[PDB]
């Protein structure tokens, strides 16, 4: 029900950020789907996902979209067009899309009937790992530096290049 | 962290030290060694002051090509040295040096 | 049913993305922000397989898919300026010179 | 421990090379004291310096680059294979460089950044060659993508090239997007990433019926994108408009390094990987669209740019023919196709430079060359005779494994477009021949005169295509090796 | 645990609630700057580089030298990078 | 009687060095 | 969860008596320093002025100008405030007092601080002002250009405990405070903290006199309210934050029975109260930097001071093996 | 004579002075002092 | 758009996923026809490929 | 137009030599990159003529 809830406001959001005729409304409701798509994270148990979302791709990137869509001052003459007639070609590519890809799972991960009995029950409880519990921070922390520290630098290099490119192909010194 | 040195195709000469310390690689350096190590520095700085007459930079692009060079044949030396150390590349030298010594 | 649902909401956020490119054939930006939905949508499905496995994996690469998204949304909104500073407008009928 | 970095000595070198020059150069081009000097062609001297550097380094430590492959394994694997493609990608990068000396001076390019990025995408086409897992292969592709979208837009005052920026920037970040669906699609279906789980897993059952969705889903996505990379049909738009449009020598670095990186990826992936024919057959039914539409759309055109896009264009697909096959001729066949299409693409983008000083941009702005030029206009006609596949040139050995794969796969209709193709392409590239030898046109095109390097690179490249097949046999036997170096 | 997760949530939901009732009340008696655009490339950049230092800096007790090292070479990269935006004269507004 | 430029003659020992290293260098392989 | 809204409210309400209460101490504090008396006829001195004040705005009408963007025009302020009063749901006061003991709590603040700026560019777009949306755009980059410093010394402070409870912070201070050993990382945050509310020597939104127009200067009523009331929570938060990562929080200045008598509470509400004096004494003391002024002290000294510190703090704890 | 352009440099730029200084500690103490340590601790 | 057409929107968003878990539960429970109907298939070709390989 | 001719007969080795230098370097242009760098280069005067043998 909660994930119902979810979805349908992810949904709504996301189709007003891509039917917006203002883009600058598109991007705050871009910041919806981001708030919407942490709060998801945050029932997956994964709170460090679902803060850096929030810090990342709305502190940041979200702001740097507002950033540079508000001083361009677009007019809706350059932008605007009548979608009536993409109704048929998007009625066939997202019917097609969704019969094939929203039941991909459903043969290799066959849902669990909800029965009328109480299977909960059957939860069986392990305390052996329950003794010291690692945070999702530190579970990652564990990882990234020592055992897969090459893409953690390859990574640092791909932001080195944004830098690099943002800097040759916008500055003008005065 | 765990390491090991394990390499996918065997040493094809006799492995003086499997790991051998850096310092231990550095001291094992041949004239050979120093002779491409001077050559690809000379190289380097030769091309930084060529490269660097137009601009009007030649001594800091000697400087530049130095340090390259400098590097890379360190890199260079110290690869040559330690893969006749692990038995790599033909090693005589490092084995005379092992029985005697 | 919990990771089919997690998944359909990935999915409706992939399609999104799909269905903004094919609606703005004269809105470049909104064009580039469908690009970013369908990144978010593949950094979800990493972490939610990741947690349906029970592995690591995943969460791992989600971190630097996010690197990714945010290098190339920036470079992205770079190209987009000059692209603008050099027509004065962002109609895509200045920026087809380039045709045949 | 630090003898476990013997086997990144190659990268952690040219990174550090690339810092250096990076901090050279801001330096040097701020300062008052030099009156603020342009530094492309210095650093683009040590940044060549540095490239040969790199490649004297692995060429040397063959084995060592198999150090500490317990310890590495989750980040790459170095093998045979991954050798002789960074090798061959070096050395593409070192002639590209070397091309672009006249370019910075005389059209005055005075970026230095230009060098440091082409330097750092040569960092990632070296991760993506040894990369062993869908994570590094996707890392490594989008930093070679970052500095491509970069340097695509280097003239950003030019309509052209901010128009060939923004195409690039879209349609590679879609395509990225698609590829890594795919690859969370495998990751969701296996629990696996690394491409020797991925092996185990996938090997043995292909589609048993009970065949698993998400597998062949990610496969297909994982496909697209690595197609949209080789600019296959029909994710190929893209390529004519940004080739045309970027300055001249970013054409040639993309018209050739990316090739190999991408090729040496989808070796591994999939021919290293386990599937049923569905991937074969895509990479058949694009090499066929790719050769009929590369063709037909390379018949159309008026300038030398967009020619030699289409032209490369149908040659991948002549290429991938070789991969659908999937027998070791097959991949040898493919690995020669990429070396010699390599080559002479880079004897024609010499050519190209050179003519860019008067700035050629016609087919028919190369009227009368043969006598205003005549040893150029014989070297440009070689390099046309063989993209022809004009035996005894070079470039007829990707026609004769091209009928040779088909009779023996079985394949009629695949010979039928190859024969018809061939015979088209062959028109169109006489065509440049006629231009230049046959018209007398009122008005000329007086083209200055190339610098050394392009003259010697070019003199080299055409000794190469004329001569190659009277001593093959170190390709040969180079390809054969590599082919077998990937299953054992 | 998640749990203390919902009480932000009834928060949120009530201190919405008290800025509608605060504002409801009374109702009844063409100029682009590079500028701005490259400081949030600058943010953006430093906000990823405070995102790799969370899991770091509470893990520094198990990875040891070798975490810490890896660490220091991917800030030399990004401050290379920043070096070069300080000559670019990015830093500087006037 | 001398040459003065100190750059140039520090170039010019490098460009020895390299010569006589490659001599070396083929002469001890 | 019957009894959490109780909780809440008894969190919210008296922080904003006590915004009510940090705008009068501040004009009574700007006053005594200029030999004035400021508030004292509103109420038995000038106790009543909060009030006085807060009930004019509610019954000023609203004008809500002929925008194209009303709903977020009216919105922005709402967004402000709420962000501004999200953050004391994970502060703690004492062992035990606090809402949510988040595990991830620092993290969570550095969050809600980047989400604050959203407020302030909304409302100059969404003002139909030329003078508005430069002063907001202006705001906006500075805030950002703070956040940076901010979250390095967070990241000081982490290492430090290696943990992001906020309650874990504090009780790691019980050998030492952070302060001591890192005054300097304390100053450089009371200052990014200064720049990061928009508050003197920082105040741009104040420097109307200087040409430069605020980001609310179309805003009256309630919406001004919520902006202002917004301002004044984060400035009493940064004072809590401050108090929290260097000051030991709820500890006491020494571990004796004589301090250990008088709650925790009172050493806490004691050291936040020091650092809202100060926000008010420097506010009485300096003039103000010009925008380019502040964004290079920002991104010039505050940045590279705060990676260095990050570096030597790490470096040294790894060496000596002194880690948590 | 690079003797006082670092002095020059100090005047000039404290800021950076003082973060290269904190910072060249912090890299130096792990760097030189914790193998002294580690190699002290095995005899 | 106004609050009252987004609120629309999201209950008509709600209903629709609400639909999409019924169809999940529906394709779940017909996963014992699917596999009864491959296995005949299956066992179709198999005879098939058996009698032919016979002659 | 004898005066153009007078003074360019009569140069020196060393100033032959430094106009050289500076007509080879200010035969092209990079303005682009100029501004990016915040400069404006300008051509000096021993490479501009009187106006009085110009055309215009
Ligand atoms: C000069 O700078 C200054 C301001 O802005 C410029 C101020 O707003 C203000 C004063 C503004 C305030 C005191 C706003 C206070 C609002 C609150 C404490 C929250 C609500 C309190 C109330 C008494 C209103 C109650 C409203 C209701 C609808 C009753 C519900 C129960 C001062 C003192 C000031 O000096």
């Amino acid at each position: 029900m909660i994930l119902s809830v979810l979805s349908s406001l992810a949904l709504v959001s996301g189709l007003m950020v891509v039917r917006a005729k203002n883009p600058v409304h598109s991007v705050l409701f871009f910041i919806l789907v981001f708030c919407d798509t942490s709060g998801l994270l945050l029932l997956l148990g994964l709170d460090f996902f679902a803060m850096i979302f929030l810090v990342v791709y709305i502190g940041a990137i979200a702001v740097l979209f507002l950033f540079v869509v508000m001083m361009f001052h677009i007019q809706i003459a350059e932008i605007h067009e009548e979608v009536l007639r993409y109704l048929p070609v998007s009625g066939i590519i997202g019917l097609i899309f969704w019969w094939e890809m929203f039941f991909i799972l459903d043969n290799e991960s066959i849902p669990l009937l909800p029965t009328q009995r109480n299977t909960t029950s059957l939860r069986y409880t392990v305390y052996a790992g329950k003794v010291r519990s690692w945070t999702n921070l530190e579970t990652l922390g564990n990882l990234l530096y020592t055992y897969y520290f090459v893409w953690f630098l390859v990574s640092s290099l791909i932001l080195l290049v944004a830098m690099i490119g943002a800097i040759v192909l916008t500055m003008h010194r005065t | 962290m765990n390491t090991d040195i394990t390499a996918l195709e065997k040493a094809q000469y006799p492995v003086v030290d499997r790991n051998p310390a850096f310092t231990k690689v550095v001291g094992n350096f041949s004239t050979l060694d120093y002779l491409r190590f001077s050559t690809i520095t000379g190289i380097s700085v030769t091309v930084g002051y060529l490269s660097g007459i137009k601009p009007g930079i030649k001594g800091p692009s000697m400087v530049t090509g130095g340090l390259i060079g400098l590097m890379g044949g360190f890199m260079y030396a110290y690869q040559n040295s330690a893969g006749r150390l692990m038995g790599f590349f033909p090693n005589d030298g490092e084995v005379a040096s092992y029985q005697k010594r | 049913m919990d990771l089919i649902k997690y998944f359909t909401f990935s999915m409706i956020i992939f399609i999104l993305g799909i269905w903004g490119i094919l609606l703005n054939r004269r809105n470049i930006l909104i064009m580039l922000m469908s690009i970013e939905l369908m990144l978010l949508a593949v950094n979800l499905n990493f972490l939610v397989f990741s947690v349906s496995l029970d592995d690591m994996m995943g969460q791992v690469f989600a971190l630097l898919v996010l690197t990714v998204a945010a290098a190339e949304s920036a470079i992205g909104l770079a190209i987009f300026v000059i692209t603008f500073r050099v027509r004065g407008t962002i109609a895509v009928e200045f920026i087809n010179s380039i045709q045949g | 421990m630090f003898n476990l970095f013997l086997a990144v000595f190659p990268e952690i070198f040219i990174i550090n090379a690339t810092f250096i020059l990076l901090i050279h150069g801001v330096v040097f081009s701020t300062s008052k004291k030099y009156d603020y000097p342009p530094l492309a062609s210095n650093v683009g001297w040590l940044g060549l310096l540095s490239v040969l550097i790199t490649l004297l380094l692995l060429a040397a430590g063959a084995p060592l680059l198999t150090i500490a492959h317990l310890f590495w394994n989750n980040l790459f694997r170095r093998d045979n294979f991954t050798y002789f493609c960074q090798i061959f990608l070096l050395l593409s990068t070192a002639g590209t460089i070397s091309m672009c000396f006249d370019f910075f001076d005389q059209e005055r390019f005075d970026a230095f950044e230009f060098i440091v990025l082409i330097l750092l995408s040569t960092c990632g086409m070296l991760f993506m060659i040894s990369a062993y897992d869908l994570i590094a292969m996707y890392l490594a592709i989008e930093l070679q993508s970052l500095c491509f979208y970069v340097i695509a837009a280097s003239k950003r005052k030019s309509e052209f090239s901010t128009e060939a920026g923004l195409k690039y920037l879209i349609l590679g970040a879609f395509s990225s997007g698609i590829l890594l669906f795919g690859c969370s699609m495998i990751y969701g279906s296996t629990g696996a990433t690394h491409f020797d789980q991925l092996a185990k897993i996938l090997t043995g059952y292909e589609i048993t019926g009970a065949r698993s969705s998400g597998i062949f889903m990610g496969i297909l996505f994982i496909a697209v994108g690595f197609l949209f990379k080789i600019t296959a049909v029909p994710f190929h738009m893209w390529a004519p408009d940004i080739y045309e449009g970027s300055p001249t020598p970013v054409t040639a670095f993309l018209s050739i390094a990316p090739k190999i990186s991408i090729f040496a990826n989808i070796l591994r992936v999939f021919i290293y990987g386990s599937y049923g024919a569905t991937l074969q057959q895509i990479f058949f039914f694009c090499s066929i669209a790719s050769m009929i539409l590369g063709a037909l759309a390379a018949m159309a055109q008026t300038k030398v740019k967009r020619l030699l896009a289409y032209s490369s264009i149908g040659h991948v697909g002549y290429i991938c023919i070789g991969f659908s096959c999937g027998t070791i001729e097959g991949i040898q066949s493919l690995l020669i196709g990429i070396f010699i299409y390599a080559l002479m693409t880079m004897d024609a983008f010499a050519i190209v430079l050179a003519l860019r000083q008067t700035r050629v941009k016609y087919i028919a702005d190369l009227g009368a060359l043969a006598k205003t030029n005549p040893i150029l206009a014989i070297t440009f006609s070689i390099t046309m005779f063989s993209y022809a596949g004009i035996p005894p040139l070079a470039g007829f050995c990707s026609k004769f494994y091209l009928f040779f794969a088909a009779l023996g796969c079985g394949a009629y209709f695949l010979a039928l477009v190859g024969v018809v193709t061939s015979v088209i392409g062959c028109f169109y590239y006489i065509r440049l021949v006629k231009r230049m030898f046959f018209d007398t046109p009122r008005t000329w095109i007086l083209y200055e005169p190339m610098d050394r390097n392009k003259s010697l690179l070019l003199a080299m490249t055409s000794f190469f295509i004329t001569l190659f097949l009277l001593y093959p046999s170190p390709l040969f036997s180079v390809t054969h090796q590599m082919a077998l170096s990937l299953y054992l | 645990m998640m749990l203390e997760f919902a009480p932000i949530f009834i928060y949120l939901v009530i201190s919405l609630l008290v800025s509608l009732i605060l504002l409801g009340v009374p109702f009844l008696f063409s100029r682009f700057d590079i500028r701005f655009y490259l400081v949030s490339i600058l943010f953006l950049i430093f906000d990823l580089e405070v995102t790799f230092f969370f899991p770091w800096a509470v893990s520094l007790n198990k990875i040891d030298l070798f975490g810490f090292w890896s660490m220091m070479a991917f800030l030399f990269i990004l401050t290379i990078g920043f070096l070069y935006e300080w000559k670019r004269g990015a830093l500087d507004w006037e | 009687k001398v040459s003065e430029d100190k750059n140039r003659n520090y170039a010019v020992v490098a460009g020895v060095v390299a010569i006589v290293g490659s001599i070396g260098w083929y002469l001890k392989a | 969860y019957i009894a959490v809204p109780a909780e809440i409210l008894g969190i919210i309400l008296p922080l904003l008596l006590g915004v009510a209460f940090l705008v009068l101490a501040e004009r009574k504090v700007m006053a005594f320093v200029q030999r004035r008396k400021g508030p004292d006829v509103v109420g038995s001195f000038g106790l009543l002025q909060p009030l006085a004040d807060g009930l004019k705005l509610i019954l000023k009408e609203p004008i809500s100008p002929s925008s194209a963007n009303f709903f977020l025009f009216r919105m922005a302020p709402v967004a402000t405030f709420m962000l501004s009063l999200v953050a004391w749901a994970v502060v703690p006061f004492d062992y035990g007092m606090v809402l949510s003991d988040l595990n991830i709590g620092l993290l969570y603040l550095f969050a809600i601080s980047s989400l604050g700026v959203y407020g302030i560019i909304i409302a100059g777009r969404s003002s139909n002002s030329k003078y508005a949306f430069l002063g907001a755009l202006r705001s906006a980059a500075q805030m950002v250009s703070y956040e940076v410093s901010i979250g390095l010394i967070l990241i000081t402070v982490l290492i430090c405990v290696g943990s992001c409870n906020l309650s874990e912070i504090v009780m790691a201070q019980k050998q030492i405070w952070f302060g001591i050993p890192l005054f300097p990382v304390l100053v450089m945050f009371f200052i990014s903290c200064l720049a990061e509310t928009n508050r003197a020597p920082f105040d741009l939104p104040e420097a109307e006199a200087e040409l430069v127009a605020g980001y609310n200067v179309e805003y009256s009523s309630m919406g001004f309210a919520l902006f202002f009331l917004g301002e004044y929570a984060n400035m009493i938060l940064m004072s809590g934050l401050c108090t929290l990562f260097f000051l030991g929080g709820w500890l006491p200045i020494l571990d004796l029975p004589i301090f250990k008598k008088i709650p925790g509470s009172i050493w806490f509400s004691i050291k936040v109260l020091f650092f809202l004096f100060l926000y008010i004494w420097v506010r009485a003391a300096f003039p103000r930097y010009r925008y380019d002024q502040l964004m290079g002290l920002g991104w010039k000294v505050f940045l590279p001071l705060s990676l260095a510190w990050v570096v030597s703090v790490s470096g040294l704890l790894v060496t000596f093996q002194w880690l948590p | 004579p690079v003797m006082e352009k670092l002095r020059m440099f100090v005047a000039q730029e404290p800021v950076v002075a003082a973060s290269c200084l904190i910072g060249g500690v912090g890299l130096f103490l792990p760097a030189v002092v914790r193998p002294i340590l580690d190699s002290l601790e095995a005899s | 758009v106004k609050v009252l057409t987004y609120f629309g929107m999201t209950l008509a968003a709600f209903a629709f996923w609400q639909s999409m878990d019924k169809v999940h539960v529906w394709i779940a429970l017909h996963q014992d026809e699917k596999q009864e109907r491959m296995e005949k298939e299956a066992e179709v070709r198999r005879v098939r490929a058996e009698l032919l390989r016979k002659a | 137009l004898a005066q153009i001719h007078a003074s360019e007969n009569s140069k020196s080795f060393e100033q032959i030599e430094v106009e050289r230098a500076l007509r080879k370097k200010y035969a092209r242009k990079d303005e682009d990159y100029d501004s990016m760098l915040g400069i404006t280069r300008e051509t000096p005067p021993e490479l501009i003529l009187p106006d009085n043998v110009l055309p215009g």
